[PDB]
DNA sequence: GTTGCGGTTG
DNA sequence: CAACCGCAAC
């Protein structure tokens, strides 16, 4: 058929996950501009869980919406990932993306995105 | 792949395991909008379920855990001590095996843990 | 439920 | 400047 959908892709911590390119500064709640993607290198079975957590050296756990996806042909598509957790001035929450096989794996994604109440902001005066 | 080409040395070597090597402030982020009492119940029924998400506070690494090789006392150990469970949690992080090992206050639902390189793991991987 | 933008503040 | 708080307009 046609062929070509993970998108914008960037390595994760760790060697078996890539993951898809968030925005740097996002606003808090908010829908992503893209949808937050989960690719697995090595195989792995369709169906297995994937979550994604977020915390950094000031909000020590952020609390996400819809942060749990399925894999299907390599690929955990998330639908609607939120931050809704601030992560602090001049700060950006590391992921945890944890990949639910016997025993779970785990990728993290460090500085990964900054949240704020505002998001983005064009400077003003 | 799974794991990198040198477990042991990552493990010893980078910053990110060494923060987590020796036993720290970590704590239940499960539920975190729900009363206390409440988030002290889920916290045990999900325990007794082999699994939990707890964060190392200081630097806010957030992990999801299975206790498991229902758990077994060796995994998820109520008797050891009371007032706080013991676990364990075998896992590969950003490409290295390692096991979880902490403690939590049923109470206060917080506590010390730290990772502990798996060789054994990491031999069979 | 979403968004953009003014008032403020450190 | 870059946060936060608010909330009018849809």
């Amino acid at each position: 058929v046609l062929a070509d959908h993970p998108g914008e892709l960037v390595r994760t911590d760790s060697p078996n996950f890539l993951c898809s390119v968030l925005p740097t500064h996002w606003r808090c709640n908010k829908t992503l501009p893209i949808a937050f993607k989960v690719v697995a290198l090595g195989d792995v079975p369709d169906g297995t869980l994937v979550t994604v957590m977020a915390g950094n050296d000031e909000n020590y756990s952020a609390e996400l919406r819809n942060a749990t996806a399925a894999m299907k042909n390599q690929v955990a598509r998330f639908n609607d990932l939120r931050f809704v957790g601030r992560s602090g001035r001049g700060k950006s929450f590391t992921l945890t993306i944890t990949v639910f096989t016997n025993p779970p794996q785990v990728a993290t994604y460090h500085r990964a995105i900054k949240i704020t109440v505002d998001g983005p902001r064009e400077p003003r005066r | 792949p799974r794991v990198v080409p040198d477990q042991r040395s990552k493990f010893e070597n980078e910053e990110f395991f060494r923060k987590l090597s020796r036993e720290c402030e970590i704590k239940y982020t499960g539920f975190r909008d729900r009363p206390h009492e409440e988030r002290q119940a889920r916290f045990q029924n999900a325990c007794r379920d082999g699994r939990s998400e707890i964060a190392f506070v200081a630097t806010g690494t957030n992990l999801s855990l299975q206790f498991f090789p229902t758990p077994s006392r060796e995994y998820v150990d109520l008797e050891r001590e009371a007032g706080k469970v013991y676990l364990k949690a075998p896992m590969i992080l950003n490409g290295v095996c390692v096991i979880w090992k902490g403690w939590i206050d049923l109470q206060r639902l917080d506590g010390m843990g730290c990772l502990e390189f798996d060789e054994e793991r990491a031999q069979q991987e």
